Parts: structure tokens; C-alpha cells; sequence
């Protein structure tokens, strides 16, 4: 039902992080630790193996359950605020339900929340995406029996006609009070969060578009429902009057954009995605192979710590010309063998432009497609040759990137003289075209960018392109860096020297041209004309152009 | 009801057993409400019956044996009508509608569900002088407006492969009187199939790729 | 529209939002019915005729809808909403006092074509009433 789907979205969107962060450390101990070694978490006499003592299995299973049970109770603070509010409403609903009708409101809430939110992850962590590889069946059995014991604690029900598990009934008795405290803490949230306040007030531009579209489709029917009721007061100041007026004012909604990725729904996880691609024959599509030639996200030697390095080239990926899932599979496939251990990834954003960009929806998928534990195995991230456009993009997509805000793993190369020290020289394989520039031309230090605000920029007139390097640090994701815009010589369509004090540099689809002030403008313009003229000879036919008016 | 109410007595607590001893407990309750309705011709009633028969989510020993047992009768009944060169048909129609709306439970190479489709698709083009028209007029009506949303991913694959062999090597169309009659049916089925918006249909349309069929 | 695009008056940005919303409402199918031109897709087209120099207009369809004094209230109160919004900005404005006098003159004078409409308007806008006025209203009913 509609009410049901509200819960599913609430728990899934926020619960996922809470469960994985808590359960993940515990799973490592049982799955991998040599101390546990091999043991059967089985107490069924029919299936009981004579080799293993029944007592040993029973005590180990009880001990394992205590480990998980203690962690859940301890991590009361880590509960997300959203779910805390959700539990309170149910508590008030049940409490109001009780009043009109020794049932405990907390008892019903605790059993429901645990059964539908905590229980599913423990039973099958692999499906939830907590673990990349399916746990061995013997380990799986212990989790299943563990859930049943834990669930009984919430209901305060002893083992009836359950002699198989009757011996364990003693343990649950002590923890009945403990379970109550955990439920009460979440259920103790104030009905009105006067104290708990978070005035984020995010714009949420993407969501608004869907809301406006939804209203337009059902304009007529939603009006009739309001018309039937509300006769007591004139609707002029009530929804129906406002809805028609506002909706007409805005006009019809704009058409939806296309989707490069395959069809996807809320029911999506790392495990689910991997199976889908495997069944699809992406290997022989002949588009996956092309990605190999483009040399996108390629492994390159190692680092100071010895972890392998990867280099992702922004230039090689077009926004929509290729399906975005195939790129995801290639990155996931290459990282699958090694992403378990800590790894370093370097992203090359040289000459970034709007042509090569990530959309809001497609960007979000990267957070979920990967299993999730690899993110914690991100040893370090290095960004090179950043430019102003990236900063503007970051501001708009801050919400999605808020997790990376002020991220320690993010390392920004403020100047070329810093990366060479930290990274292994003679092994890094940054783009050859990037290396072709070599930043080996004259520097017009202390050139001033005349604009609404003045920023000192050092300009290098390269052999094949012009690099504008800002000399004033900028704040990107909480780390200071100097912006270095790169403009290809071919893209310098117009070069006008208005005056010896400053020159004009108009570029394709950049609106107002770029003006800078240097004591020798004619020297700068002279070289640019010389550089631009050289390209004219290189190109086969420059005369055919234009025939396009924006 | 009397099959459901027995569940409550055996185990008062709902969740522990009422949804474990009788997995399809909630849907069964709906059957009762329809019974408390005004009597109407078999056509009107079959619409409500086939709707509820389409909401049986959980496979069960009863479901998985009612579907197979009634399939064998369906197959043999069909041969008598065709091979021999009105009440007999009316029963045949009911078995098909039932045997489609409740297909999803028996889902999961050669399998009883798959073999149902093959025989079903080989009846859309049934040219029988005596009663041929009525068979095609109704198989189109059912497979379109009544198929279970859990069988869309299998309908398209067989419907697509049937089309793919209409083109010989080097992509040359093979005009045939029957092949032209088959496409005329595939258009009416797809139109009705896509037109209807029901619960759960959306999630299942995603699995299959309708592109290659449309282009051909 | 002329109010929104006039330079003599200086309406704050709050007032101008009221005017622009009113501009949108009057083009809704709700107000086409009040004015009595329902079943007309656009008002502009009917108002103007292209071949108005060559030939004279040829009226027809003498069948004429009726008018209800309850419709006039909806119109008379929508306009009063616009006028007061402006008077908040314009200091010591006299618009409402001039309109009331004009309505008050036709209300209490025998004219079977204007008196009914000039009464539904006198009450919808006026802000004060005295005993002497009420006696006249109840004696027009008598």
C-alpha cells in the first residue's frame, strides 16, 4: 500500500548506511579470523554431527550471539534522526490506539522495527550487499539461528515446543530488560523536535521538477477531491484556488531528459547490479572493448605505501555518447580483484568541460553500485590540473558530495612541484597529451585578471595550448588549491588587442571574452597570434567554418 | 473462509503461523467479499475471479498442483476440438483464462510453463475452417488483457524469436499469408498489453528488451 | 496590466506580486463563466474582427444568457482586492472614497436597469453604514 511504501523508502535510504557500518566489523571476525576456524553453529539432533560436541556448538553460538547483541545495544547514538522520528509516530499511534481500546507500545514497536530493519541484514548480508562473496553455508546457519534467538528477546516469549533451542532460553531472560532500554531510547525522542534542529534547507532542485510534473498530470482529479469537501470555508484561500492559479502560472512542465543507463529501481544494490551485467553479454558488445583502447581508469604501478595506483581520464568519457553502465562495469571489473585491500586512485580532470560531465542521477549510482566496503579501502585520492568549471560543478552537486566535504583522502596538487615529491616519479603515467604541454614556456608572472574581482593569474603560452594558472588559492571541498584553466589553441577563435594595457580573448560559447592586464600585452598577443597562425597551417581546411548561428 | 479461519484457531498469533501455515492468507480473505455480490453472467464474474487469481504471490503445494493438474486436461481438451474435422468451447475458454492468470506461481529450459506458451503462440495463427476464427478471437483477448505480469519477460523472448526467423539470411523478408497474419496479431496483443496500467506491471516490463522486436 | 507597467506609481515588490497573480486568475475558465463568455476558446479573437474595414458587423444568435447577482459579487470583490493592495503604497489615496460615492448615488434612485447592480456593489465595498441608510434599504424592499 502507499503507507507501506513510505516505510520501505525511509528505512532503505537511511538504514543501509547504519546497518553496514555496524554489522561489517562483526562479519570480518567470524568469516575470516583464524580463531573461529571451522565450527558448526547447529543444535539440531537430527543433523547434529557426532564429530563435534553439542556443548561446543551451543556455547559458541551463544557467545557469537552476545557479540552481535552487545553491539546493537551500544550503538544507540548512531541511529539516524529520520528513523527516530519514524518510531515516535508509530509509538504515538499505538499509544493513541491503546487509549481508545497489558500490551506495551514499546514492545510492539521494538519487535516490528527489529524484524523488518535489523533482522533482514543479519540473515542474508550478501543480498544486502554487505559482503561481496556469499558466506559459506556453515557460517550462514549460525546467522539464521542467531536471528531467531534475538527476535524472541523482543517479544519476551520463551521456547514452546522448541526443545531444540530450549537450553538457550536461560540467556534471553537476563537481556529482557536490556532490550527494553534500547527501544525506549529511540522512542524517547520529543514529539516536537524543538531542541533537535538541523537547518540544512537544501534546494533539492532535482526533486522539485518531479513534483511539478506530477501535479500537472493529475490537475483535474486532485481538484475534484478538494471540491467535494471544504464547503464550510470558501476555497479561495484554500488549496484548490491556489493550485489552479499557481499551476496555470508556471505553464506546462518541460520534457524529461533521456536516460543512458538501463532501467533501474529502488531495488538496486551491488550484488543485484553485478548479476545483471554478467547475464548481459557486455563482453562482445564491441563497445566495452573500445573502453580499453581509450585507457580509462588504468592501473599504473604502485605508490609510496605500495598500494596500486589508477588513473581516470576525464577527456576519454563523453556525457551521453556511450551508455554509462558499461563504464561502471569496466571500473568495477578492474577494481574487483584488488579493491579489497587499500588502494589509491588518481583522477585526471585536465581540460574538463561540460561535454564530459556526470549527471545528477548517474553520479548517485556510483555510491551504491560498489559493494560499499571498498570506499573505506580508499587509501588516497589525488586531483591534478583542476579548473574553475569543476569548482562551479562542485557547488551545485555539494549535497551528493557532502560526504567528501573536507575529506582527508582528497589530496589537491596546488602546484606541480608538490605531486612529484609525493608520487613515485618514473612510474606515474599521467596523460601523454597532458605531458605534451610540459609547462615549459614563458611565464608572465603577476598578470592581473580584470573582472568583477581581480585574481593574479600566471599565463604560459604553450606550444600547442595556453595555460592560465591562478596564483591565488581557491577552496574546493575544504582544501585549498590554485585553479589552472587550460584552453586549446584551436579553441582561440578571436584574439582582439583592445589596448596595450589589456587584451581581449573570446572563446567559443564562453559569453563575455577573457581580459587580462599585463605590462606587455602586445608581447602576449603577438605570441598568441603566432601560435594561432601556426595551427592554421597545421589544419587542412580552416576556411570551411561558421554556418552555425546560436 | 473456512480454510482461513482454521488457521487462526490452530495458532492465535498471526505472524508466527497465520502467515506461515497459510502463506496466501491475505488474498484468500478477498475471495469472500466478491462472493457477497450480485449474481451476473459468467463473463462478468470471470473478470473478478481472474483478477484475484493474479495476486497469488507465493508458490504453494496446492497452487503448484492445481496449475499442473488442470494443464493436462487443457491440452487433451484442445486436441478434441481441433482434430475432429458451443458448451464445449465455453469450458475451453475458462480453462485458458484460469491457466493464464495463475501462471506466475508455477514459474521456475523445457518446463511446463514454457510448454504452455509454445502451444499458446501456435494457436494465434490457428486456421481452422470450422471454428478457427473464434479461437484466434479469444486467444488474442486473453493473452493481452489477462496474462500475469510475472510472464512478460518470457512472452517477449518467445514472441521476439518467432519474429526473428521471418527474415532469411541477408535480411530479406519472406512474405507469407500466415506470417502476415501472425504480425497482425502481435500488434493487437502488444497494444493492449502496454495500454493497461496495473499494480506490479511496471517492475516487470523492465527485465525484457522490446527494441529488437519493434525494429523487425 | 497597465498598473504593473506604470512609472508614475512606485509599488513595492510585495504589491506587484499581488497584481501579477490577479492577472493570471482572470484568464481561467472560472472567470470566463462569470463574465458570460464561456464556450469561447479565446477572448481576443471574438473582440476583434479582421475584415472590419470592408464590411460592417453582422450580429446574430439573439439568444442571450442570463446574469445572476451572485456572479457580480465574485467580480465586485475580486476588483476590490486589487484596489486596496495599491492603496497601501499610494499615500492618502482617495480611490475607495470616490468609488463609494459613485455607487451610493445609483443605489438610492429609481432605475430598474441600474438599481439592482448598484446595490450589490454599494454593500460589497462600503466600510460604514448608519441607521438612516438601513431604513432606505429596508424601504426599497417594502
Amino acid at each position: 500500500s502507499l503507507a507501506s511504501k513510505i516505510m520501505t523508502f525511509c528505512f532503505k535510504v537511511y538504514g543501509a548506511t547504519y546497518l553496514q557500518k555496524l554489522l561489517d566489523p562483526l562479519l570480518r571476525i567470524v568469516i575470516t579470523s583464524s580463531d573461529w576456524q571451522h565450527v558448526s553453529f547447529e543444535v539440531d539432533p537430527t543433523r547434529l554431527e557426532p564429530s563435534e560436541s553439542l556443548e561446543e556448538n551451543q556455547r559458541n553460538l551463544l557467545q557469537m550471539t552476545e557479540k552481535f547483541f552487545h553491539a546493537i545495544i551500544s550503538s544507540s547514538s548512531e541511529f539516524p534522526p529520520q528513523l527516530r522520528s519514524v518510531c515516535h509516530c508509530l509509538y504515538q499511534a499505538t499509544c493513541h490506539s491503546l487509549l481508545n481500546k497489558p500490551q506495551n507500545s514499546i514492545g510492539a514497536v521494538g519487535s516490528a522495527m527489529f524484524l523488518r530493519f535489523i533482522n533482514p541484514a543479519i540473515v542474508s548480508p550478501y543480498e544486502a550487499g554487505i559482503l561481496d562473496k556469499k558466506p559459506p553455508p556453515r557460517i550462514e546457519r549460525g546467522l539464521k539461528l542467531m536471528s531467531k534467538i534475538l527476535q524472541s528477546i523482543a517479544n519476551h516469549v520463551l521456547f514452546t515446543k522448541e526443545e531444540h533451542m530450549r537450553p538457550f532460553n536461560d540467556f534471553v531472560k537476563s537481556n529482557f530488560d536490556a532490550a527494553r532500554r534500547f527501544f525506549l531510547d529511540i522512542a524517547s525522542d520529543c514529539p516536537t523536535s524543538d531542541a533537535v534542529n538541523h537547518s540544512l534547507s537544501f534546494i533539492s532542485d532535482g526533486n522539485v521538477l518531479a513534483l511539478h510534473r506530477l501535479l500537472w498530470n493529475n490537475q483535474e482529479k486532485i481538484g475534484q477531491y478538494l471540491s467535494s469537501n471544504r464547503d464550510h470555508k470558501a476555497v479561495g484561500r484554500r488549496p484548490f484556488d491556489k493550485m489552479a492559479t499557481l499551476l496555470a502560472y508556471l505553464g506546462p512542465p518541460e520534457h524529461k531528459p533521456v536516460a543512458d543507463t538501463h532501467w533501474s529501481s529502488l531495488n538496486l544494490t551491488s550484488s543485484k547490479f553485478e548479476e545483471f551485467m554478467t547475464r548481459h553479454q557486455v563482453h562482445e558488445k564491441e563497445e566495452f572493448k573500445a573502453l580499453k583502447t581509450l585507457s580509462i581508469f588504468y592501473q599504473a604501478g604502485t605508490s609510496k605505501a605500495g598500494n596500486p595506483i589508477f588513473y581516470y581520464v576525464a577527456r576519454r568519457f563523453k556525457t551521453g555518447q556511450i551508455n554509462g553502465d558499461l563504464l561502471i562495469y569496466h571500473v568495477l571489473l578492474t577494481l574487483k580483484p584488488y579493491y579489497a585491500k587499500p588502494y589509491e586512485i588518481v583522477v585526471d580532470l585536465t581540460h574538463t568541460g561540460p561535454s564530459n560531465r556526470f549527471k545528477t542521477d548517474f553520479l548517485s549510482k556510483w555510491f551504491v553500485v560498489f559493494p560499499g566496503f571498498a570506499y573505506d579501502n580508499v587509501s588516497a585520492v589525488y586531483i591534478y590540473n583542476c579548473n574553475s568549471w569543476v569548482r562551479e560543478y562542485t557547488k551545485y552537486h555539494e549535497r551528493l558530495l557532502t560526504g567528501l566535504k573536507g575529506s582527508k583522502r582528497l589530496v589537491f596538487i596546488d602546484c606541480p612541484g608538490k605531486l612529484a615529491e609525493h608520487i613515485e616519479h618514473e612510474q606515474q603515467k599521467l596523460p601523454a597529451a597532458t605531458l605534451a604541454l610540459e609547462e615549459d614556456l614563458k611565464v608572465f608572472h603577476n598578470a592581473l585578471k580584470l573582472a568583477h574581482k581581480d585574481t593574479k593569474v600566471s599565463i604560459k603560452v604553450g606550444s600547442t595550448a595556453v595555460q592560465v594558472t591562478s596564483a591565488e588559492r581557491t577552496k574546493v571541498l575544504g582544501q585549498s588549491v590554485f585553479l589552472n584553466d587550460i584552453y586549446y589553441a584551436s579553441e582561440i577563435e578571436e584574439i582582439c588587442l583592445v589596448d596595450e594595457n589589456q587584451f581581449t580573448l573570446t572563446i567559443a560559447n564562453q559569453g563575455t571574452p577573457l581580459t587580462f592586464m599585463h605590462q606587455e600585452c602586445e608581447a602576449i598577443v603577438q605570441s598568441i597570434i603566432h601560435i594561432r597562425t601556426r595551427w592554421e597551417l597545421s589544419q587542412p581546411d580552416s576556411i570551411p567554418q561558421h554556418t552555425k548561428i546560436r | 473462509r473456512h480454510l482461513c479461519e482454521e488457521a487462526d484457531i490452530r495458532c492465535g498469533v498471526d505472524e508466527v503461523s497465520v502467515h506461515n501455515l497459510l502463506p496466501n492468507y491475505n488474498t484468500f480473505m478477498e475471495f469472500a467479499s466478491v462472493s457477497n455480490m450480485m449474481s451476473t453472467g459468467r463473463a462478468a464474474l470471470q473478470k473478478r475471479v481472474m483478477a484475484l487469481l493474479r495476486r497469488i504471490e507465493h508458490p504453494t503445494a496446492g497452487n503448484t498442483e492445481a496449475w499442473e493438474d488442470t494443464h493436462a486436461k487443457w491440452e487433451q481438451a484442445t486436441k478434441l476440438i481441433l482434430n475432429y474435422p458451443t458448451d464445449s468451447l465455453q469450458e475451453w475458454i475458462n480453462m485458458t483464462g484460469f491457466l493464464c492468470a495463475l501462471g506466475g506461481v508455477c514459474l521456475q529450459a523445457d518446463t511446463p510453463v514454457s510448454k504452455f506458451m509454445d502451444r499458446l503462440l501456435s494457436l494465434m495463427v490457428c486456421n481452422h475452417e470450422k471454428v478457427g476464427l473464434q479461437i484466434r478471437t479469444n486467444v488474442k483477448d486473453l493473452v493481452g488483457l489477462e496474462l500475469s505480469p510475472a510472464l512478460y519477460p518470457m512472452l517477449f523472448n518467445k514472441l521476439k524469436n518467432t519474429i526473428s526467423k521471418f527474415f532469411d539470411s541477408q535480411g530479406q523478408v519472406l512474405l507469407t499469408d500466415t506470417n502476415t497474419q501472425f504480425v497482425e496479431q502481435t500488434i493487437a496483443i502488444m497494444k493492449n498489453l502496454l495500454d493497461n496500467h496495473t499494480e506490479g506491471s511496471s517492475e516487470h516490463l523492465g527485465q525484457a528488451s522490446i527494441e529488437t522486436m519493434m525494429l523487425n | 496590466h497597465s498598473l504593473c507597467t506604470c512609472s508614475q506609481l512606485h509599488f513595492s515588490e510585495e504589491t506587484k506580486q499581488v497584481l501579477r497573480l490577479s492577472l493570471t486568475e482572470f484568464s481561467l475558465p472560472k472567470f470566463y463563466l462569470l463574465f458570460g463568455i464561456s464556450k469561447v476558446k479565446s477572448a481576443a479573437v471574438i473582440a476583434f474582427r479582421s475584415s472590419y474595414r470592408d464590411r460592417s458587423f453582422s450580429p446574430g444568435s439573439y439568444e442571450r444568457e442570463t446574469f445572476a447577482l451572485t456572479s457580480l459579487e465574485t467580480v465586485t470583490e475580486a476588483l476590490l482586492e486589487i484596489m486596496e493592495a495599491c492603496m497601501r503604497d499610494i499615500p492618502t489615496c482617495k480611490w475607495l472614497d470616490q468609488w463609494t460615492e459613485l455607487a451610493q448615488r445609483f443605489a438610492f434612485q429609481y432605475n430598474p436597469s441600474l438599481q439592482p447592480r448598484a446595490l450589490v456593489v454599494f454593500g460589497c465595498i462600503s466600510k460604514r453604514v448608519s441607521h438612516g441608510q438601513i431604513k432606505q434599504i429596508i424601504r426599497i424592499l417594502s
